[PDB]
């Protein structure tokens, strides 16, 4: 959340505990990014 | 109205 | 389309090959894998049918994409 | 059946109108994929020494087929293209009960 | 620049006590807390 | 008992089936039959519709065998849609994807009974977030196609319904959906409509409607009020340029055509004429087009509604309207048939009243050069309505149309405020005087009477005096003393009192109004 706020599309660097990474993945929260997906974008809800 | 029904006298 | 079959899946796995333990959603995996070996058959072959710039794809352009992908495909 | 699925989705997939003659020879490609797949299944998991299919027995399978990477692991896969109840099924969410 | 901070956090409770094993709606903190005025 | 026996099904759900000493089918059964008469108040619907679908029995058979029939008898309430969402929940439980199916079909289906629909549009984001399993989007889209507010229209769920367009169908559904988010802020566009499934719950859902009753801005009236209001310069200008490109795009298009654009164009000129029929002021694009087509114009093509556009003119000088439009109106007036005559003194008759109503508040909101152009248009219809006379030797059926646009020439000062008494040029007054039918006898007899009673007010009130008398005088002596052919086609189908009566009686009140006059 801090990264989006000032963007970002990496704001993890994949972190860690792959179960919740992916997360807030399936429930929408945030968005792999479409090219390299090692690097987790929060869904801008701006 | 009364033009469009003087547009079917002129027919009828 | 928006499914992928249970039932087939697990169907054709026991007809083909009589003696495997595949797991409870390995046949999800099996529907997975097919389903990208056929987004590289679609996509190779868009680019088949670029090769003969033929605007609709057939049996000529379909045989050759084949013996690349398939192969590819080949574990 | 699930192969005139699977010819459907080529529709979809291929984003481009073929012809149905073109459509029993990706059967027959399918078939073949199978006739190369459950086999390549087989020998993967003979490998592990496990009678079973695990999923890890098949993510090696998927690295051979060079779409597991390490930018594109195998649960990433499975974002883009399975749907949401299925893929529920396959990489592990959380709710302290990670399936 | 913080009601767009107030339209993140809030999707991310309309996405979280959605996603995990929520109990939502049988709670009465998160009753108030979900159904997020907007 | 059906609280008793619903409480005794969750007790059948505390418990096994196989445990139970009776069948759940069998009093879920009565439950059922009770379905048939009435299924679940809102209270019974909320708690049936909570512990059947969270986890408990409510086998994917039986749920389902009262989702179909688990909706309301008087209407469904929050607390149904709160816990539910907690079936929602969508976990170990679930209420496996089948039961999920029909349980969005049970929303989409009841959406319109609900007290409170803002409490679950205030909960958008749990079933948006829903469209992303593939069993529930033909579905779920319907609900949310039916739960769109502004409000939730957010441009991350815009980009989540493009993801699903992209990644799964162009299913009409999704564009469905897309198609209010394009009718709300438009941060996606794009260019089936509510077809609903719930028809097989529709039996029921048909006996629940049944239930409840036993136990650019032409095309838009609501808004045509605003038009009406504001005499602004950028909407009327806004309007102006709409109606210019309307009235002569799809008016060539007569000229590849003239047969089926011809049915169209008469029913858009039809809008065109009852809007300035409401707003009661002509469109400026109106005369404009009548200007630049009434030259090309022939006499029966869209009659009845060039026709009818003429009467509303923005009254102009009748120095400036009366060579552009009037040397037309006369140009045809001159050469077509009765038929189009008496549809252009009727068109100015109209045009009249629309012309004095607009008058009369030139009174009301505080002259003379305004006076001499109704007078000067009366005068020229007057000027009109002696030719038109000569040209059909003095046709009964056009006169009628030339008194009934002279039934609005007497009562100016009555009806109007306007002191504008303009009498009859004697080519009409004699003519239908010495006429040979009463229904236009005591047609220019009310006329003239109603022309006694507004002299008499202009006389109060106050050239008019002394020539218009003097005329008024010679239509009176001249015909008094003439009050005869129709009167003599009455007296052969008839004590000079009694004749009176017979007449008076049969119809003749012009001659009564004079008469008492």
């Amino acid at each position: 959340e801090i990264l989006i706020n000032r963007l970002p599309y990496v704001k993890i660097s994949d972190s860690f505990w792959p179960p919740y990474v992916e997360l807030l993945l399936r429930n929408g929260i945030a968005l792999r990014h479409p090219e390299d997906p090692t690097r987790i974008r929060l869904e801008a809800f701006h | 109205g009364v033009l469009a029904h003087l547009e079917r006298l002129e027919t009828q | 389309k928006r499914k992928a079959p249970r039932g087939f899946l697990k169907r054709v796995f026991k007809r083909k090959k009589p003696q495997l333990r595949l797991e409870k959603s390995g046949d999800l995996l099996v529907h997975l894998n097919c389903l990208l070996f056929v987004h590289r058959l679609a996509e190779e072959s868009r680019t088949n049918a670029c090769a003969s710039k033929c605007r609709v794809i057939n049996k000529e352009h379909v045989l050759a994409a084949a013996k690349v992908i398939l192969k590819k495909s080949r574990g | 059946a699930g192969l005139s699925h699977y010819v459907k989705l080529f529709s979809f997939y291929a984003k481009m109108p073929m012809e149905r003659k073109a459509l029993e020879m990706v059967e027959k490609c399918l078939d073949k994929y199978f006739q190369h797949l459950c086999d390549d299944l087989e020998v993967f998991a003979a490998h592990a020494g496990r009678k079973t299919v695990k999923p890890e027995d098949l993510e090696l399978l998927m690295r051979r087929q060079g779409l597991v990477t390490d930018q594109v692991s195998l649960h990433v896969l499975v974002e883009r293209h399975l749907p949401l109840e299925y893929r529920q099924l396959l990489i592990p969410c959380a709710y302290s009960g990670n399936s | 620049m913080e009601i767009k901070i107030t339209t993140v956090i809030q999707h991310v409770f309309q996405n979280l006590i959605l996603g995990s094993k929520v109990n939502w709606a049988e709670d009465p903190a998160l009753k108030e807390i979900v159904l997020q005025l907007e | 008992e059906e609280d008793a026996l619903q409480m005794a099904v969750g007790y059948f759900e505390k418990g096994p089936i196989k445990a139970s000493q009776n069948k759940d089918k069998t009093l879920e059964k009565h439950l059922k039959t009770v379905e048939n008469v009435a299924w679940k108040n809102g209270l019974a619907s909320e708690e049936i519709d909570i512990l059947l679908n969270i986890a408990l029995s409510g086998k994917f058979g039986n749920a389902v065998n009262t989702r179909i029939l688990k909706c309301m008898i008087p209407a469904t309430v929050i607390s149904e849609d709160s816990v539910v969402k907690a079936v929602s929940w969508l976990c170990v439980g679930k209420c496996s994807g089948s039961t999920k199916v029909l349980f969005y079909r049970w929303l989409v289906a009841m959406f319109d009974f609900i007290d409170r629909k803002e409490q679950i549009n205030l909960l958008y984001g749990f079933f948006f977030a829903s469209l992303q399993d593939d069993a529930l989007c033909p579905y779920v889209c319907h609900l949310l196609y039916l739960l769109t507010k502004k409000e939730n229209v957010k441009p991350f769920r815009v980009r989540k319904l493009l993801d699903l367009q992209a990644k799964m169908g162009m299913q009409p559904h999704l564009q469905a959906l897309l198609s209010l988010y394009k009718f709300f802020a438009p941060a996606l566009i794009s260019v089936i409509y509510f077809k609903n499934s719930e028809n097989l719950w529709k039996t029921a859902l048909l006996a629940v409607k049944q239930r409840n009753r036993g136990p650019s801005v032409l095309n838009n009236s609501l808004l045509l009020h605003y038009i009406n209001c504001v005499r602004d310069e950028p909407v009327l200008l806004r309007f102006y340029y709409w109606l210019s490109q309307t009235l002569q795009e799809e008016c060539i298009w007569y000229k590849v055509n003239n047969y089926e654009h011809g049915k169209e164009f008469t029913n858009f000129l039809d809008t065109i004429i009852r809007a300035e029929c409401f707003l009661q002021e002509g469109f400026y694009s109106c005369e404009a087009f009548l200007y630049k087509s009434l030259p090309l114009w022939d006499g029966l093509c869209c009659r009845s509604q060039f026709l009818q556009l003429v009467s509303w003119i923005p009254f102009s000088s009748f120095s400036e309207v009366k060579p552009l439009l009037f040397d037309h109106l006369a140009q045809l007036f001159f050469t077509s048939t009765i038929y189009f005559k008496c549809s252009v003194l009727q068109s100015l008759k109209e045009l009249l009243q629309n012309w004095l109503l607009w008058l009369s508040m030139d009174i009301h909101m505080k002259l003379g050069g305004s006076m001499n152009s109704v007078s000067k248009l009366i005068h020229y219809v007057g000027w009109l309505s002696t030719t038109a006379m000569r040209l059909e030797s003095n046709n009964t059926f056009l006169l009628h149309f030339i008194l009934d646009f002279y039934e609005k020439v007497c009562d100016i000062y009555i009806n109007y405020n306007l002191p504008l008494v303009v009498l009859f040029p004697p080519g009409i007054f004699y003519s239908a005087l010495l006429s040979l039918d009463t229904s236009i006898l005591n047609q220019l007899c009310f006329i003239m009477h109603r022309y006694r009673k507004n002299l008499t007010a202009a006389k109060k009130n106050e050239n008019f005096s002394s020539k218009t008398y003097q005329e008024f005088n010679h239509y009176l002596t001249s015909m008094v003393g003439c009050l005869h052919p129709s009167f003599l086609s009455y007296a052969v189908s008839f004590k000079w009192s009694w004749y009176l009566d017979y007449l008076f009686s049969q119809g003749l009140q012009g001659l009564k109004l004079f008469i008492r006059s």
